[PDB]
């Protein structure tokens, strides 16, 4: 008896160690009402969380606690996991113990001030924190083979061979899904069609989702797109209007393989693969060529792989095979490593106990890092 | 000053910026040997040095046994 | 064609027209045409069924106003052709737009198609010789007469700030929000129907607009005046009435720094001068602060600049030289800025000639913008 | 040669010009082309696409900044050339490079192909009368003004020791790793990101440089001060906004005596020296204890003569005479070195006339180069 919970800074993934799928996935936001001193009506939360906040967008501010994978409002992060225990799994966290997951390279203060909250504020029995990338070979079940795990907050490639990691060989990147957002608003307003608020934003976000697809070549594609009318398709928005998105429609994902679009002064993900493997030893270099894993859920894009494929052969050498691995559960990629992982009885010595914690104190959890 | 004197929409009496108050090792260790350069000193020691760059050749050239750059200061 | 070029400020509020060679708009009147009120069928009424400026003054109560242009952007193209031909008419300026080239001052970061309909009118419905749109905020610093600072332009339709160093314009860290002129006047109005003063009529909406100009004050503590009682100051109507103003006059500007007291979703004005600054590279934030210029008409509030320093000074870095260096004609800057540039002899190259529009095509505008 | 020659000390961080006989290098500028990555707006801004030296420093914040050379290897050439053709501009030196002779400082044990395409350069795009390269060790002899004695001379591109008796060099006793002051200033970056401040751009990585050289100290016991709770030692930016280094300052520095940290199977710079002594023959062993001279601008480091003499105590033998001299002009004395041995008669015969390049080629480079 264990649970997972991905803490994800667009959606938070949670469930009970051994299952298939999460039982409980919700967008891993705090939305407060823009509240003002005229009386209001009955049934008021001062602040709603998940799927109310985003039924009741128009008057709610949405501010997301999670900025580039890092903890900004950890008050706010409480009542996502108090919403997640309590109410979506409907369990106590004095019961089962919980595995998180952690990004690469990320502020020593998260793994300090996170087990604080779960061993003091949840009183949990247990508690581990493992990194995504390694529990994403689990899901696949194999022990060689590079990782590019891409969420909302950040994007991060971490090379392991036969089990073992070479950290020399991580790279983060702080282009992710959430970037792209804020791009596509800018260039449909050019457009026309202005999205502006907290509410507009989601919107926009749920529309790149359905019309947006990765290109072949990008230059001939947007030759292509502007000669013909065939790749404009019209979108309804939740009012009657609807709208038609043209040639932005593929522009939007260009930006992880051209960064100077956005404006990172960064290499692309195809070169930040690349350059890991290039960090790497030489003899491990075939291998890793032959499992690259693509995983997260901003690499869903319809044809990202066709592109990775061309772009990573043109960087590797002609005679070395390039195998791209994209199974179709990419999306709960992480988290089905974290259930396999909790389930295996190995693991049942890696977890963290509360007399632990009161023992060493929260320094404990750097030390059982890796 | 004429230029905005006939305009309308034009602050008068007012002031024209508003501003904040303007506000106003290894070298020295003991365990190492401290050298002072005097390259004058230095270039008088070194001036009367030469060398036999006769039959120089340092590369990795394998005929004709070894061979030692800078024979002499003759 | 060697005839001086006509400036032209495309301002929402008042347009503002005149040569190259003038020191100073000559001609600014409202950019609204008037019709009159009830609809006439018959004869012997107000006809022509056009007033602009002056016209539309002598017959203001008669007349019903309707702006062509909202938040910088032209809803009816037909009234601003017209508002257009009034600025080459016989009762303003007296020449011909086929003789002179014409310079506009287009709003940052609208939609393409506002952009080239614009260019279109002025080639197609009229035959200029030469058009060049130029930006907004740059005009300002050539006005100043610095190549280095911050342009926080209130205008009336629009409030944006663009930080340019050394005659470099970051087109990353430029924020346009539409809270603007035009929106206070419509708070003010609520307000003023919470005193108990109906303008029910859109000619009642100019006086609103009067009362702003003449009697509007920002408060350094608005908590001291809120509590201490006001002199009620009377404004007198063209008619001869009185209007007690009282706390209305003082608390209705706050929402430009506090939009979200009203229920806005917006970052302030105050914060989007802030932010636009911290976008930029360490080395310039300093000098970016050391050189702040106000622009546009919504900076002529009484006590505008010492509420502004002193929000700024809280939200910006200790021990930093804070400098906002506002000129008296910021009204006027935008205008006098277009005449300096078109001056120039760099503008020879800069402006496109109606032969290359006709063979290029619209594309033509975009490319040449920048 | 009635024309002085021209003293060139290439540097990774800093490049060191002057004429020989001079008492220290006039012109020192730092070893990269910084380019424009904002676009230009304004008529009257910055002119030209590239800045070197002082102009890249003052406008740091508009430049993309890339170096040349990496571990004493020059990586692009075009950029390298017009670096050299600045030395020689009205900025710096201001004389024609066909009038004067011209003395290289390049590292040990580099490739033969950098120093052939150097070389080239020097007799076909610079019409040189005579070009001599030499060795770095060798001149910080003629600066202390010793024919006997070891040379560590950690450089910011490359560490290495070359052991000199009575002017006779060892060639195969010579050491070199590629590990050197730039690597520590991306491994600081490394802690600054874990403690959670972010210097992505290129322009951030000189601030981060600017860190390391301002609060960084050696610690005589590493694992004691890293268990130890460290004082936040707080560094104030350029924009003004404070961060606290802490722990960093002394854990990032290591790197120098322990290259596993970030996992190069290389020798620590205390056995480098040791190891370089122990090839020598048994007799001078004692002797080339007694003369070690310390160079370079990576031995700077606070407690670096007193961690280095604790490692070297422990690896030399039992009771033999241990004296580190350190001159004074640490970073200068290469150059001086230079400007002395350029001065001596002997330096006449030791050059190779542009003649003698276009006879031979090549092979006169490698023939009359050490
Ligand atoms: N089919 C799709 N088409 C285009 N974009 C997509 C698609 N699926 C996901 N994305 C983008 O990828 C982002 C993150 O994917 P998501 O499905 O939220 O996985 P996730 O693992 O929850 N990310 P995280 O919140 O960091 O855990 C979304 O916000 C979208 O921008
Ligand atoms: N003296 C004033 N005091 C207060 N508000 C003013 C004053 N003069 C003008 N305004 C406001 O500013 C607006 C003028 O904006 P303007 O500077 O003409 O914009 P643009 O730059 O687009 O031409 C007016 O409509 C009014 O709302
Ligand atoms: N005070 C200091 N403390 C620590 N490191 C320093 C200090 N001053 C300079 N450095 C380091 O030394 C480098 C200078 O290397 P330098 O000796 O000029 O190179 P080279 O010998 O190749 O010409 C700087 O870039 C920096 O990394």
């Amino acid at each position: 008896a264990a649970l997972v919970v991905d803490n994800g800074s667009g959606m938070c993934k949670a469930g009970f160690a051994g299952d298939d799928a999460p039982r409980a996935v919700f967008p891993s936001i705090v939305g407060r009402p823009r509240h003002q001193g005229v009386m209001v009506g009955m049934g008021q939360k001062d602040s709603y969380v998940g799927d109310e906040a985003q039924s009741k967008r128009g008057i709610l501010t949405l501010k997301y606690p999670i900025e580039h994978g890092i903890v900004t409002n950890w008050d706010d992060m409480e009542k996502i996991w108090h919403h997640t225990f309590y109410n979506e799994l409907r369990v106590a966290p004095e019961e089962h113990p919980v595995l998180l997951t952690e990004a690469p390279l990320n502020p020593k203060a998260n793994r300090e001030k996170m087990t604080q909250i779960m061993f003091e504020t949840f009183n949990t029995p247990a508690m581990y924190v493992a990194i995504q990338a390694v529990l994403s070979l689990y899901a696949s079940g194999r022990t060689t083979g590079i990782v590019m795990d891409s969420g909302d907050g950040v994007t991060h490639t971490v090379p392991i061979y036969e089990g073992y990691a070479l950290p020399h060989a991580i790279l983060r990147l702080d282009l992710a899904g959430r970037d792209l957002t804020d791009y596509l608003m800018k260039i449909l307003t050019e457009r026309g069609y202005s999205f502006t608020t907290t509410a507009e934003r989601e919107i926009v976000r749920d529309i790149k989702e359905k019309l947006c697809y990765v290109a072949l070549d990008f230059e001939q594609e947007m030759a292509t797109a502007a000669s013909s009318s065939s790749l404009e398709k019209s979108y309804e928005l939740p009012d009657g209007q609807v709208i038609t998105i043209g040639n932005e429609r593929f522009r939007c994902p260009e930006a992880l393989f051209q960064p100077s679009f956005l404006g990172m002064e960064s290499c692309g993900i195809h070169e930040t693969t690349f350059n890991s493997i290039m960090k790497c030893d030489v003899d491990i270099r075939k291998d890793l060529y032959a499992n690259t894993v693509l995983s997260g859920g901003t690499t869903m894009y319809p044809g990202i792989a066709d592109r990775m494929q061309k772009e990573i052969t043109a960087l590797a050498p002609s005679t070395m095979k390039i195998k791209i691995i994209a199974p179709p559960e990419r999306k709960y990629s992480v988290w089905i490593g974290g259930s396999i992982l909790a389930s295996l009885s190995t693991f049942q010595q890696m977890w963290i106990s509360k007399q632990e914690y009161d023992e060493s104190g929260p320094s404990i959890v750097h030390r059982k890092c890796f | 000053d004429p230029k905005y004197a006939d305009l309308p929409g034009i602050a008068r009496n007012e002031p024209d910026v508003y501003e904040t108050s303007d506000l106003p090792e290894e070298l020295t260790s003991t365990s190492v040997e401290h050298i002072i350069v005097n390259p004058n000193a230095a270039y008088d020691k070194f001036k009367d040095k030469r060398v036999g760059t006769k039959g120089l050749d340092f590369s990795d050239r394998i005929g004709k046994t070894k061979r030692t750059g800078y024979e002499s200061g003759e | 064609i060697a005839n001086q070029p006509v400036v032209i400020d495309n301002g929402s509020g008042v347009i503002k027209a005149g040569f190259a060679g003038d020191q100073i708009p000559k001609y600014c009147f409202p950019n609204y045409v008037g019709r009159p009120k009830h609809v006439r069928v018959m004869a012997g009424a107000l006809e022509g069924d056009i007033f602009i400026g002056p016209k539309a003054e002598e017959h203001r109560g008669l007349l019903s106003i309707r702006y062509p242009m909202e938040h910088g952007i032209v809803k009816d193209w037909n009234d601003m052709e017209r508002i257009w031909q009034y600025v080459y008419s016989k009762d303003q300026l007296q020449t011909f737009s086929e003789e002179h080239p014409v310079l506009l001052t287009e709003a940052p970061l609208n939609p393409r198609k506002n952009r080239e309909r614009a260019a279109e009118v002025f080639f197609e419905t009229f035959n200029v010789p030469a058009l060049f749109i130029s930006m907004q905020a740059v005009l300002s610093l050539y006005a100043t007469g610095r190549t280095t600072g911050v342009v926080l332009d209130s205008g009336d339709g629009v409030t944006h700030a663009v930080p340019i160093y050394e005659g470099f314009a970051m087109p990353h860290s430029i924020m346009r929000i539409d809270i603007a002129g035009r929106d206070v006047s419509r708070f003010l109005r609520l307000y003023l129907r919470k005193e108990g003063y109906d303008f029910h009529s859109s000619s009642e909406f100019e006086i609103v607009k009067a009362i702003k100009e003449r009697a509007c004050y920002l408060s350094i503590n608005p908590q001291k005046d809120e509590t201490l009682e006001t002199e009620k100051a009377q404004y007198y109507l063209p008619d001869g009435s009185t209007i007690e103003i009282g706390p209305s006059r003082f608390r209705a500007p706050e929402l430009l720094f506090r939009p979200d007291l009203i229920g806005e979703e917006s970052e302030g004005i105050h914060e989007v001068l802030v932010f636009a600054i911290q976008k930029s590279d360490m080395d310039l934030r300093r000098t970016l602060f050391s050189n702040i210029v106000l622009s546009g008409g919504s900076t002529l509030f009484k006590g505008f600049g010492d509420r502004l320093l002193s929000e700024v000074k809280k939200l910006a870095p200790k021990d930093v030289k804070i400098r906002i260096s506002a000129p008296q004609e910021r009204l006027y800057s935008t205008w006098i800025g277009g005449s300096i540039l078109a001056s120039l002899d760099t503008f020879k190259k800069m402006w496109v000639s109606k032969k290359e529009y006709e063979e290029d095509g619209a594309r033509s505008i975009h490319r040449k913008t920048f």
